[PDB]
């Protein structure tokens, strides 16, 4: 507003403005509307007397001398001598007020005025102001409306037009700037008003209340903080105090700390949604046969490559649900496969006939009626609902096995990564370089495995949510892969059937009953598939150095839920991939900034350079860039099946000890005040995850390995 | 219609009329905040669902009439349905691709030219050129850089002038309606998109892309240039680095270095004048910048220097709260000081008046190639710690921080008078001096500055006294870092107060900014700059002198040709043409002018060969005593920096070079101006159509007849006074104009007036 | 634009003998063809003729009266007889830029005896050795060359 | 050694148009950075400066 | 200098023909840099014999240092996908053109 006035006007009559205001004793900077308003009066002041001359005849031109003569303008002393001055040479009565302008040809002082209101509100106001028939009136509005006495408008329409026009763009730009409404309404009558924010009433009493305890007017409080000046009250307050308030360094060498207690219980048991190291998959290396493409055409496909259908048992029993029910889900879906298959018109989708285990499996009706606390708040069953501490578990060494496992290679590559543009710079063909040499490092790994199953798992699965709505879904569990002769193979882990999809919220649960096939036994573990149902479906034939042995093929069925959000994040898991990549390169990179050469063939290539990246019992354990590749790899992926609070609180709160303990090697000499709080809020996170519970074993191992 | 019958609708109800006739048009974008809906978080996921539904993209109800059904497949494309809030009827992927595969075409004739800025980045990139890639440690110093090559870097309000009178010729608002300035760039658009179906709002987004600057915080490592930033992803890395260069066109200005100059002359012809801020003010606002007042200059363009921040002092606005002393921009970062005035005697018996400042304050230094921060006491230097790329700034940034330090064991260790003058022969003041003296020569000092040993830390190494690295001891308070030092992230603009002696003093009653402080170098005009203001051609020099002069003659083409036609002698005794007269020599101008003289007599005596280009080349010569003369002269000589240079009656020379292809004059080369005419047959009637330069009689009349749009406003008779609706339906009543002035003279005469009064 | 307008714009409402320069720059003719022009005009001293899309110089009048022609930026071939005898008073010529083959075909303009300059630039018998002193030799009474004369000294107005 | 090549960048004034045989100009950039006045028949006409 | 002082038709250097395979808008600005170091020698005092133009990146890249391969054994280089003898190739053929004869 300020910044417009200086900027849109003609700095000189900003000036003039100023003086005049100062001449009052006031600051632009606090008041502007008065300043604006000045600028606008002397700006149409001196646009009124402008291009006004008068000719050798006494007649008007349009460019000797000026036909109006401003008073406006000037100081009180100078006005009034030059209104006396012309009343006496001119023989004109002396207004009631001082004018504007004079005009010559006539001989008469006209008083000009721009309203921000109605001009004939202004006139009237003006003409009872000043009480007098010997001054003429001009008043001029923003929006292009005009008044004077007897219409009789001293200027020709070309003068006329030019200040209504200059007042219309003023406004024009002044709303595009967002202060025309406040410009419009400081106008009060005739003068300007500073802007008012007044506490009163009820903020006053507020004001009142929210003071320190010494005070009780938030005027006192006004005048104490304006009167307030520093002396020595931090000093007198630090030498009132007592030093028992004082930060304490506590130094840390080498002894002070130890590792995290785990919490004590039973082991733990998986949690994952689908098998992750013990699943066994029904392969057909070639899906050449017709209507191929579909899910469950290459099911079916796979299914016929297998024989061994014999009656299924309860194995290991669901301790909480109803095994027969389960029994019964299985032989329906197998009912269901063989029916479909001498159809001979398998359609593009399969949907299951609702049933009595179909809806007991899928939590179909089993919830609690919901009803009005008064009208049953005479149950003596009524209690809040159960929210207490969850069970403390141990670790159990079946999460360091699948990890294991997960961090290895397999047979077949697990990633089709699409096309990108050809390579022209030189450092796209760096970059095409490190990148192919990651690829092949981790395209086998079984973490990608992970990766593609549960991608296409969820993507199924929401899919057939949103296509089919109000019906159970029968979806196979389907992977791609390209063998070492490089053959399109599928594989059939499982299937999966789907409950009521009719979901609106992305937290929102849909309730499922996964069936993975599988060879382990789970009565080895029990404590590990606590959560799952095995179902021993057949006998498979496998090779090893003495022929073919016969093994008992199992088939988990567990009752499972997944949210909208939960399916997104497991579609995402591919960005694992990038994750692992983001860590490795630095690496490279770095030791490049330490070299000024590249890295990529001495270390993708050399095979001799190592990281310790494990342990055994002879020492810790070295490996070669492929290894830490899928370990980082492998990590993220858990990191994405495992994912909890607890993982991010340990997290958090150990990196702090890590940064310690590393400051120390350094040989920084770092302290601490309240270490054993730092422990407290470590060991706070472990309750039951395996992940967690794992990663706290690794970093006692670690801080085992540093110490010494 | 559909509008005016749903527009009756809405008035039926009460509460959508109460609101139509409430609100004003100002406040209708207020009222389009007011959304009810609710924005949908996480669209990824929302995205994921909806496209596996049947018909997830939402079409208009023509597409009924050109897409079928059903494809050859049965496949459904479209379905007889509406979208929740509109009749917005619902289509598959499948419409969408059938429509490309087998709809109707077109020639995209205008998408290069509306979406010209995409595929100059295409043309840039197709012409490039790559080099080997070096691996390194890279230091990404962080600055401000542009971001869109192409820009006319206009203001967003001028963009949006230009594209409201492109695409929306019949909706501009008021301030164009009484506009005078028609950039030739909306011209030319307005040609380029003469039949474009293009949707306007798509035009109207890329023309305000194209024509906008843009300025982003960015580490950098090498090339700064606005197409060296479009690729910094694919040019700069942390261990490695690209080389690579754009092939399109640059386009960088130079009227940056035009106002350097303007305001240093001017800063230089003020300090030595009367009246300095006045004088100064009136300078700028009669100045012109190749064709552009020097005041949107200086409100648009972002530059620093100590003549503009002093005149934007004068002028009143907020300036950086730092100075830029010995080449290196200065910030105050921590600490206070107060300045105290004293005498000091150097070691050439040399007393000095000085001002140091008394504190524990602490500045960090920002140079073309150095970076470097200073913490200084009461007249101690106690930590100075600098880098930069090469040895030299490092010296020259060093000299320039123990100048400014101004603590008293240098005073002894001065060899050597300090008596230096700037090339207006003004004194300097003595910090400058010293300065120029350490330039000189330090090396005395270097031996008696002080030296004391240093602890061994990475990151960090000492400096000997000359100027070579060192781990075990440097000078007091000196340290190099090995890595760049990153600049200041923001700056301080505070309220100043600036003197008659245009000094700037800070509310503290400190001084910040003085002329002395300017730089005194001379450069060139790369863009002609013209004066209308007191004979202030002091550095003109004669080059520049003759484009003025003809400019300030075209300027007043049309005065200066009445005169001519009625009163000649006038014209010929006017001022203004004193200084072409001085490169005339004086044992020839009365010949000039006597041959001129006569010239124009023969001219007015016939009729019908009336020739401006002569007229304009050979004016400035008929301003001196015409000595009589028979000699019929052909080359008239025209000194130039002791240079003769003639001038031919008849056809162009090379002093006076006017191209009628494209009518277009410039006087030694730089560009002088242009002609206003077309047809020959002295007229101006031949245009575009340019509708500019009407003026508002206030609110419709009845009387004048129905309202007319603009477009139609063309038809107006001269001097015809009709309706016409301006903005966004605002009815006035508006005229054609019959002065041929404008609004910049207003309030210039008054201005004066009360100018003298107060003072 | 056309000839026809132009011509007409160039005469400024006044009668077809009254100009002494006629200016006609990038304009048009039909079929490469000199059109508008006619005998009316006998008082035309200065023409020029730039970017006009002229095939050849077949339409001339009798401009008895030409004296500086020029047909600058443009593909004027064939023969040069018509501005023989059409205009035998020409004394500046201009044909810069011009299609022309080699000195067979220029030949003709040795018949107009005040010819005080012949200039050519960026044409094909330019390329011919000595082509300088050849036409010189085939225009005895040429006096300036390009601008320039037989012992290469600018030629002042 | 004396075949050790230095590489050089020549700018070199003219007054043809690269126009009229571009393919004669191949390993050239041609900038047109001036105009020059010649006397011909007609006067001082201004021609391009290539570079 | 002097040769250089005695003409005043500068314009804004633009490129008419561009060098097809090649770098054109840094011809451009090493041109501009030399008008710029020849007005600054102008604007000296005691010219020394010669002068040395600054190193700017146009000037490298017309020249041609930014764009000479750099140096390494074979041994860190031979596993390049596009690693090649010299192009130790004959030139292609071209037709006879005017433009000799006339010059």
């Amino acid at each position: 507003m300020e910044d417009f006035v200086r900027q849109c006007f003609n700095p000189m009559i900003v000036e003039l403005a100023e003086k005049a205001m100062k001449e009052y004793g006031e600051d632009p900077k606090i008041e502007t509307n008065k300043f604006a308003s000045i600028c606008t009066h002397l700006e149409v002041c001196f646009m009124y007397s402008d291009f006004h001359f008068i000719d050798e005849r006494g007649e008007s031109t349009i460019i000797l001398k000026h036909r109006f003569e401003i008073i406006e303008g000037r100081d009180r002393t100078m006005a009034w001598t030059v209104v006396n001055s012309i009343c006496n040479t001119t023989g004109v009565e002396k207004p009631k007020f001082l004018p504007d302008l004079y005009d010559y040809k006539e001989n008469r002082f006209i008083e000009i005025g721009v309203t921000r209101r109605e001009v004939h509100i202004y006139y009237l106001e003006k003409a009872n102001k000043i009480k007098s028939e010997k001054t003429h009136i001009h008043i001029f509005s923003f929006t292009g409306e005009e008044m004077a006495t007897k219409a009789d408008y001293t200027l020709d329409e070309e003068s006329r037009a030019r200040i209504k026009t200059r007042l219309f763009t003023i406004r024009q730009e002044m709303a595009s700037r967002g202060l025309w409404d406040s410009f419009r309404q400081s106008e009060r009558g005739e003068e300007t008003i500073e802007e008012r924010f007044e506490i009163t009433g009820t903020m006053r009493r507020l004001a009142d209340q929210s003071l320190p305890p010494n005070f009780s007017s938030l005027e006192n409080f006004r005048a104490y903080v304006d009167g307030f000046e520093p002396n020595g009250c931090i000093e007198g307050k630090l030498s009132q105090m007592s030093k028992e308030v004082n930060a304490r360094i506590e130094p840390f060498l080498r002894t002070t700390p130890r590792p995290l207690r785990l919490p004590d219980g039973p082991p733990c048991s998986q949690r994952s949604k689908f098998l992750l190291m013990d699943a066994l998959k029904l392969s057909i290396e070639d899906p050449s046969h017709e209507g191929e493409g579909i899910p469950l055409y290459d099911a079916i496909k796979c299914m016929k490559t297998f024989f061994g259908w014999k009656e299924p048992n309860i194995i290991k029993p669901h301790e909480k649900g109803i095994n027969p029910n389960y029994l019964l889900t299985w032989k329906q879906v197998l009912a269901e496969l063989q029916d479909i298959k001498n159809e001979e018109k398998i359609p593009r989708t399969k949907n299951m006939k609702k049933t009595s285990q179909l809806k007991w499996a899928l939590g179909e009706n089993m919830a609690p009626e919901k009803v009005d606390f008064e009208d049953c708040k005479d149950v003596n069953d009524l209690k809040q609902y159960d929210s207490d501490e969850p069970e403390p578990r141990s670790l159990a060494c079946w999460i360091q096995s699948e990890f294991n496992k997960a961090c290895e290679l397999t047979d077949s590559s697990w990633v089709e990564l699409d096309e990108i543009g050809e390579d022209v710079a030189p450092i796209e063909h760096i970059a095409s370089m490190r990148r192919n040499y990651f690829t092949a490092e981790v395209s086998h790994c079984r973490a990608t495995e992970y990766i593609m199953k549960g991608v296409y798992i969820n993507t199924a699965l929401l899919n057939a949510s949103c296509a089919a709505m109000d019906d159970f879904q029968l979806i196979p569990m389907i992977s791609k892969c390209i063998t070492k002769e490089g053959r399109r193979k599928t594989n059939l882990y499982g299937f999966i059937i789907k409950g009521r999809s009719h979901l609106r919220n992305d937290t929102d649960v849909v309730n499922f009953v996964s069936m993975e096939f599988s060879l382990t036994d789970p009565r080895l573990e029990p404590h590990k598939w606590e959560k799952y149902c095995v179902l021993e479906i057949g006998d498979m034939l496998l090779r090893t150095a003495v022929g073919q042995v016969s093994r008992p093929m199992f088939l988990y069925v567990r009752t499972n839920g997944t949210s909208k959000i939960k399916m997104k994040w497991g579609m995402e898991m591919r960005r694992c991939l990038l994750q692992s990549l983001q860590q490795i390169e630095s690496m490279i990179e770095a030791e490049s900034s330490v070299k000024e050469k590249d890295l990529t063939k001495e270390f993708f290539e050399n095979k001799s350079e190592t990281w310790p990246i494990g342990e055994s019992p002879k020492g810790v354990e070295e490996g070669s860039i492929g290894k830490v590749c899928r370990t980082l790899l492998a990590k993220s992926v858990f990191n994405s099946l495992y994912a909890s609070p607890q993982l991010e609180g340990f997290s958090a709160e150990s990196r702090k000890l890590l940064l310690i303990v590393q400051a120390l090697r350094d040989n920084l000499e770092p302290g601490t005040f309240d270490l054993e709080g730092l422990y407290e809020a470590i060991e706070e996170c472990l309750i039951n995850d395996p992940w967690v519970l794992l990663n706290a074993s690794w970093f006692n191992s670690f801080l085992t390995h540093a110490l010494r | 219609m559909e509008r005016i019958k749903e527009l009756r609708d809405l008035m039926s109800q009460s509460r959508t009329r109460e609101i139509l006739t409430k609100t004003t048009v100002d406040h209708m974008a207020i009222i389009k905040k007011y959304t009810s809906g609710r924005q949908e978080k996480n669209p990824a996921l929302r995205m994921k669902w909806m496209m596996a539904m049947k018909y997830p993209i939402t079409a208009d109800k023509r597409i009924m009439e050109m897409i079928p059904e059903r494809n050859e497949q049965r496949q459904t494309l479209w379905s007889k349905t509406n979208d929740a809030g509109s009749d917005r009827v619902m289509v598959s992927p499948l419409a969408v691709t059938w429509w490309n595969r087998n709809g109707p075409t077109t020639s995209t004739v205008h998408y290069p030219k509306v979406y010209k800025t995409y595929f100059e980045k295409v043309e840039r990139l197709k012409h490039g050129t790559f080099g080997p890639v070096h691996f390194r440690n890279q230091v990404k110093i962080r600055r401000r850089v542009d971001i869109n090559p192409g820009h006319a870097d206009l203001s967003a309000k001028e963009a949006q002038d230009v594209i409201m009178e492109v695409v929306f010729p019949n909706e501009v608002g008021a301030r164009i309606l009484t506009s005078e300035s028609q950039l030739t760039i909306t011209k030319e658009k307005k040609k380029e998109l003469q039949d474009c179906k293009i949707a306007p709002l798509m035009v109207a987004y890329m023309l305000e892309r194209e024509l906008v600057r843009k300025t982003r915080f960015l580490p950098v490592a090498g090339g700064t240039s606005s197409v060296y930033i479009e690729v910094l992803h694919l040019t700069q890395g942390t261990c490695w680095e690209q080389m690579y260069t754009p092939g399109g066109e640059v386009r960088n200005d130079d009227v940056d270095q035009s106002l350097i100059i303007a305001a240093r002359n001017i800063v230089r012809r003020a300090t030595v004048s009367a009246d300095p801020l006045a004088s100064l003010l009136e300078m700028c606002h009669s100045t012109q910048i190749g064709g552009v007042r020097m005041v949107d200059i200086l409100r648009q363009n972002p530059t620093e220097e100590q003549a503009v921040d002093i005149c934007k002092a004068a002028m009143g606005l907020r300036i950086s709260s730092s100075f830029s002393f010995g080449g290196f921009t200065f910030k105050r970062t921590s600490g206070s000081s107060v300045k105290r005035e004293e005498e000091v005697l150097t070691g050439n018996l040399q007393t000095l008046k000085i001002r140091v400042h008394e504190g524990y304050e602490e500045f960090t230094m920002v140079g073309r190639r150095a970076t470097a921060i200073l913490r200084k006491a009461t007249r101690r230097l106690i930590q100075l710690i600098v880098s930069g790329k090469d040895e030299q700034s490092i010296a020259e940034a060093i000299i320039v921080a123990m100048v400014f330090s101004q603590e008293d064991c240098m005073i002894k260790a001065v060899r050597g008078d300090l008596n230096f003058v700037n090339r207006a022969n003004q004194r300097l003041n003595p910090m400058h001096q010293l300065l120029r003296h350490f330039q000189k020569d330090a090396k005395v000092l270097f031996q008696n500055w002080g030296i004391e040993p240093i602890d061994n830390v990475m990151g960090m190494i000492g400096i000997l006294p000359d100027m070579t690295p060192s781990t075990e001891m440097s000078l007091r308070g000196v340290r190099v870092s090995k890595m760049g030092v990153d600049e200041y992230s923001s700056t301080e603009r505070v309220v100043v107060s600036i003197d008659r002696f245009l000094r700037v003093r800070d509310q503290r009653g400190n001084v910040l900014l003085s002329p002395e402080e300017v730089s005194e170098t001379q450069g060139t005009e790369k863009l002609t700059i013209t004066y209308s203001s007191s004979m202030m051609w002091e550095i003109n020099g004669p080059e520049s002198v003759l484009v003025n002069t003809y400019q300030w003659i075209i300027r007043n083409w049309e005065n200066v040709k009445i005169q001519w036609s009625q009163d000649p002698t006038m014209l010929y005794n006017k001022m203004e043409f004193e200084p072409f007269q001085s490169l005339v020599p004086k044992a020839a101008r009365g010949q000039y002018s006597g041959f001129v003289r006569v010239l124009f007599q023969q001219m007015r005596d016939v009729l019908g060969t009336f020739d401006t280009v002569q007229i304009i080349k050979l004016l400035p010569f008929a301003a001196a005593p015409p000595e009589q003369s028979r000699m019929q002269f052909s080359s008239l000589t025209v000194n130039v920096r002791g240079s003769g240079m003639r001038i031919v009656v008849r056809g162009n020379s090379p002093v006076f070079n006017y191209n009628k292809a494209t009518k277009r004059l410039t006087v030694l080369g730089k560009d002088a101006g242009a002609l206003m005419e077309d047809p020959d047959e002295g007229t101006a009637g031949v245009e575009s159509a340019v509708l500019r330069g009407f003026l508002i009689l206030g609110k419709e009349n009845k009387r004048y007849g129905p309202a007319l749009s603009i477009n139609e406003l063309s038809n107006l008779a001269k001097g015809e006074k009709a309706n016409v609706l301006i903005g966004q339906g605002d009815v006035v009543l508006v005229m054609k104009r019959k002065r041929d002035s404008s609004i910049l003279t207003d309030s210039q005469t008054a201005t004066k007036r009360i100018r003298m009064a107060i003072n | 634009m056309e000839m026809g307008r132009r011509i007409h714009l160039e005469l400024r409402n006044r009668t077809p003998s009254d100009v002494k320069e006629l200016v006609l720059d990038n304009s048009r003719s039909n079929e490469g063809k000199l059109e508008g022009l006619t005998d009316e005009f006998e008082e035309l001293e200065f023409l020029s003729t730039i970017n006009v899309g002229l095939t050849s110089i077949a339409n001339l009048p009798k401009l008895n009266k030409l004296k500086k022609l020029e047909l600058s930026d443009n593909r004027v071939s064939g023969g040069l007889e018509v501005l023989a005898e059409k205009c035998p008073n020409l004394t500046h010529l201009n044909l810069s830029g011009n299609k022309i083959k080699d000195l067979s075909t220029i030949e003709p303009l040795k018949k107009l005896e005040n010819l005080k300059s012949l200039d050519l630039f960026n044409c094909e018998v330019t390329n011919l050795n000595d082509y300088r002193e050849n036409v010189f030799k085939l225009l005895p009474q040429l006096t300036y060359l390009d601008g320039y004369d037989r012992d290469d000294k600018e030629a002042p107005d």
